């Protein structure tokens, strides 16, 4: 597609350090500061059952797929205005390619 | 031995639907000239215009305020703290040639109202009748605030505009919009990431970021974060002060409460000093472009 596909292994250590403190990946996993990311791709925004989101993450209504996530992870607070995801963004496109290739095989 | 009682008088036979069209006009030009200031838009500078022409007010002697529309008169236009607004004027003037009947004040105020709503903010009620007053009642400069100070200053400076704790924290949240320019006021960097959409971001950045004090390329000190965001010493005072912080904590957790508090506060900041008639019209709550099918 537009986005390519980095190494799934470089993408693991990216999450372990930059995202695991607020989000969880496995099936039925517990919601922390952020949602349980399982089954995130193909799913509309603001729809992880049992999480009380902002009406910004809900009314945005996008279908999560590899390309729009790259446009979100670059600068999150610009893509979804008013979100409570306290995070600046990943500026290097290679590190954004590594992380998404890990997440699409993890949240299957 | 009285302050000046400014009586509001409506423009010769005009109602809601006419002002609705003035709203719709300036909202269309807002939409179209989206290139401005590296894609932020003319929105955030119209609110700053609607505030800097209402923040001239003093309660003790009714001088300043948004009535006479005294931004057009040279004295005010070239005030150091008023630098940058010229763009907001340049934007508004082709609409003052489309609507020559409308008063200068009624336009600056409506300028800021049509900016917030369009940026998906609260539906801020608005009253009309800001009749133009002569150039001799143009207020001497320095009546706006200085950013380099602290908490106690922001409490006592805003005491003159007749705004309380809850009310100033609400008004401060408009900093979620646009950015600070080093050319104008000598400070650089945005407060948030969504500059062109009005949200409760100003508060969520205020406490969820790790801030460190630094000096800029104008030899002024300001609070910066590694995400590229920024806060004034007056914006950062909102969390230093224990009473101010409880309200910042509330609006960060409840955005609908901020919206309701911002509408009540912003409209009151705009109405300061004006005594409304008693056979005068009930306030207008204009509908947005999204709602009107355009
Ligand atoms: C903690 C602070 C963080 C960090 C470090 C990251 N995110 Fe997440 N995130 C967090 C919250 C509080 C929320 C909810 C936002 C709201 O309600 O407005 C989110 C949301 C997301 C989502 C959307 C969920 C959905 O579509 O239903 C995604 C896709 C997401 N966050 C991803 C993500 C990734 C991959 C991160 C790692 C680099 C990351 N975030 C960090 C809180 C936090
Ligand atoms: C304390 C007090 C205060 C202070 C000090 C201030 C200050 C300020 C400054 C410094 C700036 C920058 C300028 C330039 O250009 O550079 C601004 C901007 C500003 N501002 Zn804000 N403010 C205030 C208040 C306010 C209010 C009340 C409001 C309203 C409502 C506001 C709104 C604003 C805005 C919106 C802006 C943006 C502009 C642009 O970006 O354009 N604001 N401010």
């Amino acid at each position: 597609t537009e986005f390519k596909a980095g190494s799934a292994k470089k993408g693991a250590t990216l999450f372990k350090t930059r995202c695991l403190q607020c989000h969880t990946v496995e099936k039925g996993g517990p919601h922390k500061v952020g949602p349980n990311l399982h089954g995130i791709f193909g799913r509309h925004s603001g729809q992880a059952e049992g999480y009380s989101y902002t009406d910004a993450n809900i009314k945005k209504n996008v279908l999560w797929d590899e390309n729009n996530m790259s446009e979100y992870l670059t600068n999150p607070k610009k893509y979804i205005p008013g979100t409570k995801m306290a995070y600046g963004g990943l500026k290097k496109e290679k590190d954004r390619n590594d992380l998404i290739t890990y997440l699409k095989k993890a949240c299957e | 031995t009285t302050p000046l009682v400014h009586v509001a008088s409506v423009e010769k036979g005009r109602s809601y639907e006419d002002f609705q069209k003035v709203y719709n006009a300036i909202a269309l030009k807002l939409r179209e000239d989206d290139e401005y200031d590296n894609y932020i838009g003319y929105g955030p500078v119209l609110v700053r215009l609607a505030w800097h022409t209402s923040g001239t007010w003093d309660k003790h002697d009714n001088t300043g305020g948004s009535y006479g529309g005294t931004y057009r008169f040279k004295k005010e236009f070239n005030d150091p703290s008023n630098a940058g607004l010229q763009n907001g004027f340049k934007f508004l003037e082709p609409i003052h040639k489309e609507f020559p009947w409308i008063s200068s004040g009624d336009l600056f105020s409506l300028g800021g109202v049509t900016a917030v709503q369009e940026m998906q903010g609260p539906k801020i009620p608005w009253r009309c009748g800001r009749v133009d007053t002569p150039e001799d009642t143009t207020p001497d400069n320095g009546r706006l605030p200085d950013a380099d100070k602290d908490a106690d200053y922001v409490r006592t400076f805003f005491q003159r505009l007749n705004m309380n704790d809850r009310e100033v924290v609400a008004l401060m949240g408009a900093h979620a919009l646009g950015k600070t320019h080093l050319k104008n006021s000598g400070y650089e960097g945005p407060w948030g990431a969504a500059n062109n959409v009005f949200t409760n971001e100003f508060y969520l950045n205020l406490l969820n970021e790790d801030w460190k004090l630094e000096k800029n390329d104008a030899n002024n000190e300001q609070w910066d974060s590694k995400s590229g965001y920024m806060m004034l010493p007056t914006d950062y005072s909102l969390i230093q002060d224990p009473k101010y912080l409880s309200i910042v904590k509330e609006y960060a957790n409840d955005q609908d409460k901020f919206f309701k508090d911002f509408s009540k506060a912003f409209e009151k900041l705009l109405e300061n000093g004006i005594t409304f008639p008693k056979d005068a019209p009930s306030p207008f709550i204009f509908k947005t472009l999204e709602e009107q099918g355009l």
